[PDB]
């Protein structure tokens, strides 16, 4: 099965 | 800058943002000549129109006029003017926000608003004025009385169509 | 090839948006319609005319208008409503009534004055790179002198603009 | 209107724009190992080091230069804005111009100066006509053996009578000897009316 | 030297909350501003020398 | 301060206090005077 | 290495042409402040400079 991301998967970046 | 060159991008992305400066440079050059072009002409909000009877007190304004029979639309001494997309590499040029043809009716309009009103339409609403009674008006402005104008209109008629005419040839020569 | 335009009418407003390819006759790659600037997609080209509210090129405008539904339209834009001012030989206009009508009009006089350090911009600490700065060339006194130059004529402009008369009248 | 501080908000985003970009333009190396020049006199050697260098201070001082030609362009622009600002205030504050369009669309009466942030605003104070009536007019009156013409004002005629008004509002008067001056008789002014004058 | 990014300054102390895995910090100009104490994890506020 | 570079901020020498007093000033001899105060 | 010199020969031509392009957009804007002032002087009305 597909499903959709509308807005995810965004991770922290460099611990700035 | 770079060609095809998939490897030269990361190293122009490494001098830092000197091509977004110049970007934003040119930006704003175009919008300084698009405001140029609105501020110099586009002066009015009402756009004048010539009346259908060219008899203007007997002053021949003919020549600047716009001619309706061209198809450009526009003045006889404009078209003497007149007649005086390249993607090569990268280096490309943007047509002007107005064209020739809104200039040209912006001049007309101009015009129309000069010989009708004279100089209340651009203060404001349009007052109707005939042309032998604003160009007696005129010569107050200057010391000559209204009386030199009703006793010598002709030759002052005479003299305007005949500068009108040498100004044209003047051009050409 | 050309240039990618969007045309938006505001975040806030809606989140439709059209393209612009610049230098493109809508033959390499929803409405399309060809401008004289480019291959417009995105926006549909009405008859109608209406004050320009987004400049696209070559007297095209675009506008967030009700299509019929809240869409982008393409227009020509108009240079005004027209008028017909009948001129007469005998016929004279004179005005009965008047409005005083107080305008605004926005002007710059100056700018924030700044002043750069060329052995603290250029080198960090490092006592040795200021050795080879000085073989440079003296382009830190140009440098400094124009910074102060421009000071002192922001001061000048302000100056001018403001303080033009001695007494201050209560 | 937020907007309506255009050129006074773009000063600013410009000059905010070109430190923003002169600090971060520190950061980019111009053909180094890295930007930071500890890094570069610590891990490589002096020889190499000093050899390195060379690209980042040419770097760094071709972006002072350009700043630096920006802020003159942008000065020099600033001090064309500020002339003509300091013009517009002494002719249309400290007096009463007569150009047009110089101070605000129409007849200039006031102007009241304020204070902005790195800018100035006039209050132009314009005197727009306003209620136009359609009136017949006529160059001249013809009276018994001399020509009338107005002397301050334009002959206009309601359709019966004719009378005296100004050129920028309707004062019906009657025309007198005190108002008009004779200049020749009728015979070389086209459309003079046969109208009496009152003495 | 705070977790070897080797620096000059006045070190003060701010009212920043830094996030429990964020160590230090920049600015709008990506410039060195707040930095978390080694041994302390206390909130420190380095700013450019005078 | 905001500067970390050297990239001092000079402050005007007509501060905006200065600046009100002159609008204030010339306001006022436009209301009195109109014209002839400034010649 | 080649293309460093490359690159930064090109940007600094490119940069050259902009400058000069803002120094003649500069003299254009002037030219057309001067030209509205004129027509609005003149041909909106009687000016007497």
């Amino acid at each position: 099965s597909y499903t959709n991301s509308f807005t995810r998967g965004v991770y922290y970046p460099d611990k700035v | 800058i770079c060609g095809d060159s998939t490897e030269c991008s990361n190293l122009l992305l490494q001098y830092g943002s000197f091509c977004t400066q110049l970007k934003r440079a040119l930006t704003g050059i175009a919008v300084e000549q698009d405001k140029n072009t609105q501020e110099v002409f586009a002066q009015v909000k009402q756009i004048y129109k010539t009346p259908p009877i060219k008899y203007f007190g007997g002053f021949n304004f003919s020549q600047i006029l716009p001619d309706p029979s061209k198809p450009s639309k526009r003045s006889p001494i404009e078209d003497l003017l007149f007649n005086k997309a390249q993607k090569f590499n990268g280096l490309t040029v943007l047509p002007p926000l107005l064209t020739d043809e809104m200039i040209a009716q912006y001049t007309s309009a101009l015009l129309a608003g000069t010989i009708t009103s004279g100089w209340t339409f651009g203060a404001g609403p349009a007052l109707q004025i005939p042309f032998p009674m604003q160009m007696a008006y005129r010569f107050n402005g200057i010391g000559v009385t209204q009386n030199v104008l009703y006793e010598n209109q002709k030759l002052i008629a005479n003299q305007f169509n005949s500068a009108i005419g040498k100004i044209q040839d003047s051009l050409s020569s | 090839f050309g240039g990618v335009s969007v045309i938006t009418p505001g975040t806030n407003t809606s989140n439709q948006v059209a393209v612009l390819y610049q230098g493109v006759n809508c033959t390499e790659v929803s409405n399309v319609f060809q401008t004289r600037a480019g291959c417009l997609i995105g926006a549909e080209y009405v008859n109608n005319s209406y004050e320009c509210d987004i400049p696209i090129g070559a007297g095209i405008c675009a506008s967030y208008q009700t299509q019929t539904s809240q869409s982008i339209i393409a227009y020509t834009m108009s240079l005004g409503a027209e008028n017909s001012v009948a001129y007469s030989n005998n016929s004279i206009a004179i005005p009965t009534n008047f409005t005083i009508s107080v305008t605004t009009e926005i002007l710059p006089v100056s700018m924030t004055k700044t002043s750069v350090d060329c052995t603290m911009y250029i080198c960090g600490d490092s006592t040795e790179c200021s050795n080879l700065l000085l073989q440079y060339g003296s382009f830190c006194t140009q440098l400094k002198r124009a910074l102060t130059g421009i000071a002192v004529e922001q001061d000048k402009n302000t100056q001018e603009v403001f303080a033009q008369v001695k007494q201050i009248y209560k | 209107t937020p907007s309506a501080l255009g050129k006074l908000q773009d000063v600013v985003n410009h000059n905010a724009q070109a430190l923003n970009t002169l600090v971060k333009q520190l950061s980019s190396k111009f053909g180094a190992i890295s930007s930071v020049l500890n890094d570069i006199l610590s891990r490589l050697d002096p020889p190499e080091a000093e050899v390195q260098i060379d690209r980042l201070i040419t770097g760094r001082l071709q972006s002072l230069q350009t700043y630096v030609t920006q802020q003159l362009i942008r000065a020099a622009e600033i001090r064309a804005s500020a002339n003509l600002a300091a013009t517009k205030m002494s002719e249309c504050v400290l007096g009463q111009s007569k150009r047009v369009d110089f101070c605000g669309k129409g007849y200039h009466l006031m102007s009241f100066p304020q204070s902005a942030p790195h800018g100035v605003v006039f209050l132009h104070v314009t005197y727009v006509p306003a209620q136009e009536k359609n009136f017949t007019t006529a160059p001249a009156i013809c009276h018994d053996g001399k020509a009338h013409f107005p002397r301050e004002g334009v002959f206009v005629s309601n359709g019966t009578h004719w009378f005296v008004t100004q050129r920028n509002f309707y004062e019906p008067q009657i025309i007198t000897t005190d108002n008009t001056f004779v200049s020749g008789n009728c015979d070389v002014v086209i459309g003079i009316v046969n109208n009496t004058v009152y003495d | 030297n705070f977790n070897g990014l080797t620096g000059t300054g006045v070190l003060t102390e701010s009212n920043k909350k830094f996030l429990p895995f964020q160590q230090f910090g920049r600015d709008i100009a990506d410039t060195t501003d707040a930095v978390r104490d080694p041994q302390t994890l206390e909130i420190l506020d380095i700013t450019p020398c005078s």
